[PDB]
């Protein structure tokens, strides 16, 4: 099944990015009780 | 190895359309 | 060839394990590929793509010894239903690009296990199928659904023949342990050329491997290394390969329903925030 | 590229449905 | 063609419930 | 009234008051919902699962023809078995991301270590759910599927074979290996991956989410 | 200016009825599913 | 955007704080907003995205069971490629099962291990990001390679 | 220290204070144990039930020889499926009892009228439970009671062919009928049983025990 | 004997009292002494009694299933021989199927109907009592009847 | 007859819905019973008691006509292993209790079905059987646990025989429809009694139906009542009756663990309630 | 099951028994919020 | 119909044997 | 004649059992 | 006069000892019953 | 009657261990 390896493989990489952004974004500016 | 191919750009792609998307109506509106 | 599967292997050229008897003969190993649609639609001609690729000026040893060219061959495994279609239903373009293939089923009632070759293996570095899908409607046999596509290909000359004896195109070997001591080709007018390569000492011993010719040479006089020293190097240059497909015979009414759907979903969906945002309003207004 | 102006001309049409359905509410 | 329309619907509704799930809650 | 009756004898009010006394704080993004989707997979393949449950034989003349059964003959079945199939993958994917999650935005330290054991212990739960599923329609790659990692604990030195007698329920693998692994496919996972979710999200509920970054 | 009683129950029944017709649309094929073959 | 902030002048709430809890206690409203028109979208959706995939690619039927013939390209689910990459690749086979169990068993220990810390954000912890990095990386190698033939699945057919 | 380590977290205090605040007044007498003896009844169905599910198959070629199988090859089977069949008469009788001693003890009246209803529903789930157990072993007695029982909802005038059609997956009783009831006996009603006896522990946790007389 | 006494100064369990709970705020406490100490021995008492049960009166194996041979004397279990006589005794098999529904439907009006009284002890609701007697009575009497050929089923072999 | 059965019926004397073919001539009905140990040691002798009950000073009709008395015959089918207790591992109250009975099984290898009669139904009210049960370690077809046991007791002449043709002990019936004229008994010296009865008119019609001497009569002269009437009377007095019963093959391993299990069971209860005893003591130092 | 119904009749009636004994005994002697 | 008797004398009987044994065991020790 | 005793154990466990609920909490 | 804290643990063992063991009794044929027959 | 003397005597056992532990934990 390509179609599962490509949608495992796009899903993962597209998650982890978008977790580090999420994580960088509250880095830059932290919102109340940031931490 | 090109439904594959697809399935990646496409499941990776299409995720940041519905992003820009939804913050376009967000804009749209107004909030 | 592809007939001698079928002499040698008359039920099915596919093994329990899926191997395909046409590796019992040419035993190198290059690839092979088959191309379909991901969906067809029932009662559809469509194309089959098979990929037999090798490097074209690069040439191999003939059955006498010279240098010829390669041709290619191939058995094609399509799912129940499936068959060539019908020349008259084969546009015009497709069947320029078809060409002069002699598509040849398996055997009486297998019209769906298509066998290929010899073609000229420049001009067919890749093979194109035509193939009309079956359909569910008149055939209750079938069914919509998922099903796979089988392929063995093959370039250049085998190893064995169906009566059991090798060929002058691998390698050969020696026999026990023992001098050698001549190199000719006693060669008649009614027969082609040999290679002589005797054996002696050790335990007595006075015996020949006399061997066809076209391969290679890599010893010269005088050895004794064991039994299967690599002394006629490999001229092979083709090669038997494998690939698998899935192709999905499939219903327009079940794909058109699925989107309706889809449609139904993404409205709720849509009528579901609408009314959030509705929501949002009426809290905004109790807030202080 | 025909899946494509398909996809274009889908979510055109529910984005277009989205932002009249939100005036269509509002502006009454 | 209805397959791609097919494969473009189940592209559609994957882009098309991130774009809901966002707007809904001011996403991310 | 239906509100007074309910509310006279069990406080329903008390409900109704837990459910709106909760709030999500604003570090909760879009990939909260992993953990609710991996969930959302999982009832799927119980409803999917139950329904092929109907039509499905467990035995080795009779599991194969079955399938094929669902898939030709049976209203719908095809699609069935063909959201059983993606919902499964699906789950699992999800459950990855979900583990991307939890472990990237550090919620599994304390005091929610309980949370993130139940939650292995769930993965390995659904790891068997997979393995186990896979070798049901007893065709060849799930037969030789199950030859092979019924095989693998032989290695431990005092009781592997023992383990793996179990696991297929004898020296090679046959009608017992079909029987024992569609048991533990359609009764021993199901409530073990019930309890265990079901301390999971009382955990969760009762702790509520971990904190901002 | 602010939505009555009426205009909520409005985008209720607009939602939900959606939401119900996708359930029922869900829920159909599993019915036929479990009537068996003739 | 409705949002109500935490009151920090409530003792109880803060000893839950205190405690890295209590964080349910303030921003949105949980129920109505989220929980009855946002939750459902996402049921719905995915449900809409696995019935599309069903539908454009229903589920295959196989050829029925041999035992006396081993098929040539035997895998197993993506899922498990990680797992069967080093189960074939490691002569000791005693090794490799401990090497599996060393997945679920090591990630059991991942929480008591870095309760040294008490950061969240990956950003404030390079050392167990870069750990957790490298895993991944070497996870999805170690998945490739499992579909590749034995000779080049470590090498991956580069060097 | 445990009870710390899980007391910071999961306030475990909390459970231990909730059932030590629990008392039992005079008029609780020992028919008040007759539910309880249902449940631990049941609990006995629940784990020789799962076992027989090791080696049963349910068939119409493999059932009666897999009963046979447990009874006269498998380690203690005989005794696993002898207590499988005296528990299920038992919880069925500590059941009617135990509704004796609820009706002539008044403890249906408000507020636990739902506490009863789901009882009544608990009753024909049990009730359930022994029809479709009945004629798993596919002898005589169970196809000739599965055959009877099968055709009575045929009475309906509008949906009662359907109705029992459903019950045994066809026109007449044969592999389908097997694969349905027993579907129904070790995947269906054990979730049904399970979530009616959360649904009624709950309600008689919530309220406690009635009054004296 | 190990005993609490109602506490009537609470209102939160006068509160109880009046809605017909707060019965399990007194008596004899229910940890440790029942839960830790006497429901083990009715668990093991019940359990030693199947055991017994099940080793000296074991599960019997019938004769396999011939669908063209319709057995003589054929009984459902003991709990479905009152059931078993209406459906075989009366003509009208829809009636029958009702009466057969009835059960545990009325059953279900039970509360409903006796909501009108207030007491428990059913000596101070005798029509109720009479009632239940007699369907008890009934109840075993078809019971036993279902055993009996149809010929003799009602008359029960007597009147 | 017992062996009439066989005869007609070789292969089992149960049918498939465990009627027993003993019923297809013994056409009525009277009450039978048997009666074994509820468990029994594997190699052990027991007492299988078969009852066959009527009443004794009733005398039913002979072949001839006459007054005789009836015997009594049964089929007794056993669990498999089970069989007749060789007489050297008979007691002697048993040995006397059994009588001359001729113990028959119902064909070869099948020691465990047994056939009896005609037994006198003066003396043999009940059938005594000593039977052997078997033993599972010395056979390992056989198992422990419960088996059925199936009785087809009767008493009585039958009304069938095996060649088809009728008795003397049951009604018989007009052919038609038309005037009876005639009461004979043309008896010859050679053959025995017979009734004559005759039939005319409504369609021409003479025929005669001829009937065995035994039954009685309640019909004198000129009458026509359709083809069914019962002009005979029932003579019968006995009749077939089955009973099903049940055995336990006992393991006494099983039992006496089961009793230490019970033993176990008892102790750990006592020591519970000794425990709340000793904690009702600690509680009463608390009150106030 | 002969045994099963002996066992179902005695164990009912001895149930039924003891629970109008029970009802009985505190009819003549009502414990503490008797009623 | 004599194992029924039995299971019936039996079950119903034996319940006031422990009853009372439990009786007697209260009165040794004195409650 | 073990099987006697068999049945005693039966009897005895179910007395033994109401005796000791009994005594357990001053029964009834 | 009154038990200690040993008294108690010695009961406790007592009970919960024989209860193990009925356990382990009632639990040990269940083990065997998984084990496969040869 | 074998039963019931068996019966007597296993009760009677069991009865005269309880009473017998009763005074030994007692007056010790
Ligand atoms: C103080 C006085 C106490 C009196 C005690 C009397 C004890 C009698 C013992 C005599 C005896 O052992 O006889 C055997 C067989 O008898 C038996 O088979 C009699 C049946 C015994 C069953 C009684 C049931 C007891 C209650 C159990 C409660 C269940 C709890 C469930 C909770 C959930 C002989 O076998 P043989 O000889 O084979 O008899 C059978 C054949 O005739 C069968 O046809
Ligand atoms: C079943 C699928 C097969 C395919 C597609 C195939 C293909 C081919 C092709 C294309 C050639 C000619 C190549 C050239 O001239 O350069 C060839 C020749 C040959 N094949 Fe096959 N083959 C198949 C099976 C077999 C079998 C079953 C045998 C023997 C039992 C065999 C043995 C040989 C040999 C010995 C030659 C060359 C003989 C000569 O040159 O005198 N192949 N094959
Ligand atoms: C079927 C498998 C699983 C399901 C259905 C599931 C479900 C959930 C759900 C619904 C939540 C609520 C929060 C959220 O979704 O973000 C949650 C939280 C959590 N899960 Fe899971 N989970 C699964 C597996 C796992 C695994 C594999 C892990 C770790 C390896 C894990 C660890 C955690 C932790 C630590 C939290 C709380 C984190 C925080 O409070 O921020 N769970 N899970
Ligand atoms: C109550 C829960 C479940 C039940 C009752 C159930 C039931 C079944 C049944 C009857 C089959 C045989 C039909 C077939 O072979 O397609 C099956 C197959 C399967 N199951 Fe499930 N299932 C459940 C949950 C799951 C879960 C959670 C997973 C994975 C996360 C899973 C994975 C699979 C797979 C991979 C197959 C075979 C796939 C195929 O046939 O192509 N199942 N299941
Ligand atoms: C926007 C969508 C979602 C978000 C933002 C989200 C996030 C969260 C959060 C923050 C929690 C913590 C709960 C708490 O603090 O009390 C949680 C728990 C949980 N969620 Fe989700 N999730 C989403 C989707 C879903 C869906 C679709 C489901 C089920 C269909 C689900 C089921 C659960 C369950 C069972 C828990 C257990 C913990 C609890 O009850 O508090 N979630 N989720
Ligand atoms: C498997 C079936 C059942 C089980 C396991 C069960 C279990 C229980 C348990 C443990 C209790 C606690 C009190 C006690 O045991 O006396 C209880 C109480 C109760 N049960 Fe059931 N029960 C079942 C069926 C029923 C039925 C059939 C009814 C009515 C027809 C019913 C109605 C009630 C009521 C009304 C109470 C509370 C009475 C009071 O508060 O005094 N239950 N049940
Ligand atoms: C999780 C719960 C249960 C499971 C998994 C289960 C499983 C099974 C299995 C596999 C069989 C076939 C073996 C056989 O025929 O003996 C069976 C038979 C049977 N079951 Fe259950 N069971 C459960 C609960 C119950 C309950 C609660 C009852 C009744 C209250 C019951 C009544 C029966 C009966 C009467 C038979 C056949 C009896 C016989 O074979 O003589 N079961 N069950
Ligand atoms: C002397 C033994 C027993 C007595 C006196 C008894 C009586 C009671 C009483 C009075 C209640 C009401 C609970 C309340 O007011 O909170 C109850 C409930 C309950 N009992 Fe029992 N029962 C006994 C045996 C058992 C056994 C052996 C079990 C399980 C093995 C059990 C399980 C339950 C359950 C599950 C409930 C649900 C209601 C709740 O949790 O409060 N009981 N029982
Ligand atoms: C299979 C078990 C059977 C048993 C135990 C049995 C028993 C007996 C007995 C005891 C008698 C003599 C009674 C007396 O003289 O008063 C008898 C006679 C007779 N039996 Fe049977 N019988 C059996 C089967 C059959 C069969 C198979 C047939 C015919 C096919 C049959 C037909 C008759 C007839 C016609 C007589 C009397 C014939 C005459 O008196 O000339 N019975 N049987
Ligand atoms: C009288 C019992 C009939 C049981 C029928 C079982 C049918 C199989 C599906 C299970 C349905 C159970 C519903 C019980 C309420």
């Amino acid at each position: 099944e390509p179609l599962l390896d490509g949608l495992v493989l796009g899903l993962v990489f597209a998650t982890l990015g978008g977790l580090f952004y999420a994580a960088y974004q509250q880095y830059k500016r932290p919102n109340e009780l940031g931490g | 190895t090109e439904e594959m191919l697809y399935a990646a750009l496409l499941s990776f792609g299409l995720i940041f359309v519905g992003w820009g998307l939804g913050v376009l109506l967000l804009k749209i509106q107004g909030a | 060839y592809p007939f001698w599967a079928q002499q040698t292997y008359p039920p099915t050229p596919r093994e329990p394990t899926g191997r395909i008897v046409c590796a019992n003969c040419h035993l190198a190993a290059k690839p092979a590929e088959v191309e379909v649609p991901q969906s067809v639609l029932p009662d559809t001609v469509f194309k089959a793509v098979v990929k037999i690729p090798y490097d074209t000026k690069l040439q191999q040893v003939a059955a006498d010894g010279s240098k010829v060219g390669l041709n290619v061959g191939a058995v094609l495994m399509l799912p129940e239903g499936f068959k060539i279609a019908p020349e008259e239903r084969i546009p015009e373009e497709l069947k320029k690009e078809v060409g002069d293939v002699y598509f040849q089923p398996y055997k009486e009632g297998q019209d769906n296990v298509l066998l290929v070759g010899p073609l000229p293996g420049e001009q067919y570095q890749e093979i194109v199928f035509p193939v009309l899908s079956p359909n569910p409607t008149t055939d209750k046999n079938i069914h919509f659904g998922k099903y796979a596509i089988h392929l063995g290909a093959n370039r250049g000359r085998g190893q064995i023949y169906p009566t059991g004896e090798k060929s002058n195109n691998n390698v050969f070997t020696a026999s026990a342990t023992g001098t050698i001591t001549k190199i000719a080709k006693e060669e008649d007018e009614y027969g082609n050329v040999k290679y002589q390569v005797s054996i002696q000492t050790d335990s007595g011993k006075t015996v020949v491997d006399t061997i066809p010719a076209g391969p290679e040479l890599i010893v010269s006089e005088g050895q004794a290394v064991k039994a299967g020293e690599a002394l006629t190097n490999n001229p092979n240059v083709g090669g038997f390969g494998q690939d698998d497909t899935e192709i999905v015979l499939q219903d327009p009414n079940r794909v058109k329903w699925m989107i309706a759907f889809i449609c139904l979903v993404m409205l709720a969906q849509l009528m579901l925030i609408l009314k959030k945002k509705q929501v949002e309003k009426v809290q905004a207004a109790e807030m202080n | 590229i025909l899946g494509a102006v398909f996809y274009i001309v889908f979510i055109a049409l529910f984005f277009g449905i989205a932002v009249g359905i939100i005036f269509a509410i509002k502006s009454i | 063609e209805i397959d791609v329309l097919g494969w473009v619907a189940l592209l559609v509704v994957f882009t098309w419930s991130i774009a809901m799930v966002v707007w809904g809650r001011n996403g991310l | 009234n239906v509100y007074d009756w309910f509310q006279e004898r069990l406080e329903i009010q008390a409900l109704a008051d837990d459910v709106t006394s909760k709030y999500v704080p604003p570090h909760v993004n879009i990939f909260y919902c992993l953990g609710g989707i991996t969930l959302t997979c999982f009832l799927i393949q119980f409803a999917t699962g139950f329904a092929m449950t109907f039509y499905y034989k467990p035995t080795v003349t009779e599991a194969y023809a079955s399938v094929q059964y669902i898939m030709n003959e049976v209203s719908f079945g095809w699609l069935i078995r063909s959201i059983h199939r993606w919902s499964a993958s699906m789950m699992v994917l999800m459950m990855i991301l979900h583990v991307f999650r939890v472990y990237l935005t550090g919620g599994f330290k304390k005091p929610r270590e309980l949370t993130w054991i139940s939650g292995v212990i769930l993965a390995v739960i659904t790891v068997s759910f997979g393995v186990t599923g896979y070798s049901l329609p007893w065709d060849q790659v799930g037969y030789w599927a199950v030859k092979i990692v019924s095989g693998v604990p032989e290695a431990i030195p005092v009781v592997g074979v023992l383990i793996s007698d179990l696991l297929r329920g004898g020296s090679s693998v046959g009608q017992a290996t079909l029987t024992r692994y569609y048991s533990a496919h359609t009764f021993v996972l199901p409530w073990l991956i019930a309890v265990f979710m079901l301390l999971h999200f009382l955990m969760i509920r009762k702790q509520g989410i971990s904190g901002p970054l | 200016d602010v939505p009555d009683m009426g205009r909520r129950q409005f985008m209720n029944l607009l939602a939900f009825g959606t939401v119900t017709g996708v359930a029922l649309g869900a829920l159909y094929p599993l019915v036929k599913y479990f009537i068996p073959p003739s | 955007a409705t949002l109500k902030k935490p009151d920090l002048s409530d003792p109880k709430l803060r000893a839950k704080l205190a405690k890295g809890m209590g964080h349910n206690y303030y921003g949105e409203p949980a129920w109505p907003n989220d929980l009855l028109y946002v939750f459902p979208v996402v049921i719905m959706g995915t449900f809409a995205c696995i019935v599309a995939l069903s539908v454009l690619d229903p589920a295959m039927v196989g050829e029925p069971a041999d035992p006396f013939a081993t098929p040539l390209e035997i895998l197993p689910e993506w899922y498990l490629y990680p797992v069967f990459q080093i189960l074939r690749s490691v002569p000791n086979k005693l090794l490799g099962v401990l090497l599996m169990a060393s997945v679920p068993l090591g990630l059991i220990l991942v929480p008591f291990i870095e309760n040294v810390n008490k950061f969240q954000n990956p950003f404030r912890r390079p050392v167990a990001t870069t750990i957790f990095l490298f895993g991944t990386l070497v996870t999805i190698w170690l998945g490739i390679g499992a579909t590749f033939p034995l000779d080049k699945t470590l090498t991956l057919g580069l060097f």
